[PDB]
C-alpha cells in the first residue's frame, strides 16, 4: 500500500509531536488489557493480573519503548517497509513464535492511543493515513513468516 | 459475556456522549468511509462527502440504536431484534464490516471523551461493541 | 504472493482436468447456499429460495460459467494477476458495488468444490498452492477499489 | 442458531466419518499447517512433518472433541466447557485461527465423503464448525 505525498506529510507531522517512550508503554499496556490473550508472550513481565497492574508494570513500559522505537524508525522509510522490518520479521517468526495477527491488534490500539492524545488534531483524514501505515508495518513484520 | 463492571463502564462512558451521540455517529461513519473504503460499497445511493445530510441523518440513526442497546444491555437481543432482521434479510452487510464500524466508534470516543476512555473503559467498550455486532449478525444464516 | 515452480506445475495440472463450466455453476451455487447474504447481488436471477432452487437456477449456472472462465484465464498469467484483473476490479467497484470480502468467500468455496471433485488427488500440498492462487485473485480484484 | 435440519445434517455427515475421525483430524491439521503457516506459531514444540506422531495424536484429540460436540449439539457450551477454559486461559490461541482450522476440516470432509457433502450439508457443517469455534472462544475476555 502507498501513501500520497499528502498522507506522508500528515503522518510525519503528527509523529513529530509524539513521545515515543510514553506512547509505546501506553499502547502495549492497552493491548494486554483489551485483548488479554496477548499476555501469553509475557509471563516473565510479572503481575499482569489487573489493568492497574499491567499499566504500571515497569517491564511492559520498557518493552513498549522498544517496540515503538522500532516503529518510529520504520516511519523514516515508508517506501521500504519490507526491507526495514525484515530482520525483525525473521525473529518474531523463528525465535519468538508470535502469530502476526497480534501485529494488527497492536496497530489498532495505537490508532486509539493517538486519538486519545491528540483529540481534534486526529482528524478522519489523519486517521486514514495512520491506518495505512500500521497495516503496512503489520504486513512487513509478517512477510518472512514461513 | 459482559460482566457487571463492563456494564457500569459502558453505561457511564455512553452517558457522557449524551446529546452529541448524533454528532459522534456521523463522525464515526466518516472515519469508516475514509479508512476502510470497501464499506462505501454498501452506500452507493448516498453522497458520502464531508458534511453530507445523508451521513448526518444515518449517524443519528446508528447512535440512537446504540443508546437503546445501552439502556437494555441485559437483554440486547430482544431490543435490537428488528434491526437484526433488517441487516440479515434486506441490507445483508457482510459480517466482516461490523468490526470496521466498531473500531471507528472507539476512535471517535477516544478523541472526544479522553478522561473517560481509560484502559478498563476501552476494554468494556470493545466488548460491548463486539456484542452489539453479534446480535446484529445472529440471523444471517 | 508467489508460487514456487512446483506449486505452479501443481496448479496447472489439476486445472487441466477441470470442466470450467460445471465447476463454475457449482461454486457460485454453493456460495449462495452457504453464505446466503451473497444473494443480495442476484435479485434478477429468480427463485433462490432453497438449495435445490439455487443449484438448479439457469441464470446462476450461466454466471458461474462466466466468473470461472475469467479466473481460468487468470491462471495463464499468475505472474501478472493485478494487470489481468484490473478492468474487472474497476467494474466490481465502480458499477456493481461488490464488497471484496465476497471474493475471499468465493475463493474458499472453490477450494471445497475442487476437494469434492478430485478427492485424494487434492492433496495437502495441492490445496496449499490453490489457497495462494485464490488469495492472489481476490487481492487483484480488490486492488483498484477506491 | 442451528436449525433442526442442520442438526440432522451434522449428525449424519459426522456419523459417516465414524472410525476415521482420528485420521481426518490429523489430515485437517496437516492441511492447516501447509495452507496457513502462521498457525504453526502455536506448535513450536511439535515435529510438524508429514506422518508425525504428535500431529497424529493431536488430530485424534481434536476429532474426539468434535464427536462429543456432535453428540451434545443441543447443549454444546456445557459439553465443551473445559476445553474452552483451556483455550482461553492457557493456550490463548488468537480467535482468528478457529476459522482457519474450520475451513481445513470442511476440505478434508469434502475430499473423503463427497456423496454426503451436498450443498445443504456443506452449509450445515459450516454453521456447526463456526458455532464450536464460538463456544471455544467464549471465555477469552
Ligand atoms: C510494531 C509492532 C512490533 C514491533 C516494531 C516490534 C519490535 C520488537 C523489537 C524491536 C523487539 C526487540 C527484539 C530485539 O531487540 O532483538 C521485540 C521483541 C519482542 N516482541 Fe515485538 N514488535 C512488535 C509487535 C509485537 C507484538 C504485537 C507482540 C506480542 C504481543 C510482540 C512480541 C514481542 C516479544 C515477546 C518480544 C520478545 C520479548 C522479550 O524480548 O523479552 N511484538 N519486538
Ligand atoms: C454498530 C453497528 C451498526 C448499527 C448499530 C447499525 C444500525 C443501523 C440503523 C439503526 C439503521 C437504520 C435502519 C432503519 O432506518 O430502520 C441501519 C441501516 C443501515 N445500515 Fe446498519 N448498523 C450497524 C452496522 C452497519 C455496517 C457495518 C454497515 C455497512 C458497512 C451498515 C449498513 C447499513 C445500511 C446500508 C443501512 C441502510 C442505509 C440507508 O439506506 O439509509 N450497518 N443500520
Ligand atoms: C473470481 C472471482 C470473480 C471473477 C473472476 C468475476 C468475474 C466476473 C465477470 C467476468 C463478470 C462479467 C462482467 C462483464 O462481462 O462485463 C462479473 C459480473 C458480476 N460479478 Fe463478478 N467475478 C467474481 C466474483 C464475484 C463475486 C464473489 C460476486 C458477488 C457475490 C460477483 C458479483 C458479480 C455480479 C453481481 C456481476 C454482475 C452480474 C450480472 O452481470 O448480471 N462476482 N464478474
Ligand atoms: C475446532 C477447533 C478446535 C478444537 C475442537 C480443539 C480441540 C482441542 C483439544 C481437544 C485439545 C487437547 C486439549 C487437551 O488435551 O486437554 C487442544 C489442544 C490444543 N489446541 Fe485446540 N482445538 C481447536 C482449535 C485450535 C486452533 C485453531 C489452534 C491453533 C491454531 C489450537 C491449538 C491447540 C494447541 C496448541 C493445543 C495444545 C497442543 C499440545 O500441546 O498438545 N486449537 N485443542
Amino acid at each position: 500500500v502507498h501513501l500520497t505525498p499528502e498522507e506522508k506529510s500528515a503522518v510525519t507531522a503528527l509523529w513529530g509531536k509524539v513521545n515515543v517512550d510514553e506512547v509505546g508503554g501506553e499502547a502495549l499496556g492497552r493491548l494486554l488489557v483489551v485483548y488479554p490473550w496477548t499476555q501469553r508472550f509475557f509471563e516473565s513481565f510479572g503481575d499482569l493480573s489487573t489493568p492497574d497492574a499491567v499499566m504500571g508494570n515497569p517491564k511492559v513500559k520498557a518493552h513498549g519503548k522498544k517496540v515503538l522505537g522500532a516503529f518510529s524508525d520504520g516511519l523514516a522509510h515508508l517506501d521500504n517497509l519490507k526491507g526495514t522490518f525484515a530482520t525483525l520479521s525473521e525473529l518474531h517468526c523463528d525465535k519468538l513464535h508470535v502469530d502476526p495477527e497480534n501485529f494488527r491488534l497492536l496497530g489498532n490500539v495505537l490508532v486509539c492511543v493517538l486519538a486519545h492524545h491528540f483529540g481534534k488534531e486526529f482528524t478522519p483524514p489523519v486517521q486514514a493515513a495512520y491506518q495505512k501505515v500500521v497495516a503496512g508495518v503489520a504486513n512487513a513484520l509478517a512477510h518472512k513468516y514461513h | 459475556v459482559l460482566s457487571p463492571a463492563d456494564k457500569t463502564n459502558v453505561k457511564a462512558a455512553w452517558g457522557k456522549v449524551g446529546a452529541h451521540a448524533g454528532e459522534y455517529g456521523a463522525e464515526a461513519l466518516e472515519r469508516m468511509f475514509l479508512s476502510f473504503p470497501t464499506t462505501k460499497t454498501y452506500f452507493p445511493h448516498f453522497d458520502l462527502s464531508h458534511g453530507s445530510a445523508q451521513v448526518k441523518g444515518h449517524g443519528k440513526k446508528v447512535a440512537d440504536a446504540l443508546t437503546n442497546a445501552v439502556a437494555h444491555v441485559d437483554d440486547m437481543p430482544n431490543a435490537l431484534s428488528a434491526l437484526s432482521d433488517l441487516h440479515a434479510h434486506k441490507l445483508r452487510v457482510d459480517p466482516v464490516n461490523f468490526k470496521l464500524l466498531s473500531h471507528c466508534l472507539l476512535v471517535t470516543l477516544a478523541a472526544h471523551l479522553p478522561a473517560e476512555f481509560t484502559p478498563a473503559v476501552h476494554a468494556s467498550l470493545d466488548k460491548f461493541l463486539a456484542s452489539v455486532s453479534t446480535v446484529l449478525t445472529s440471523k444471517y444464516r
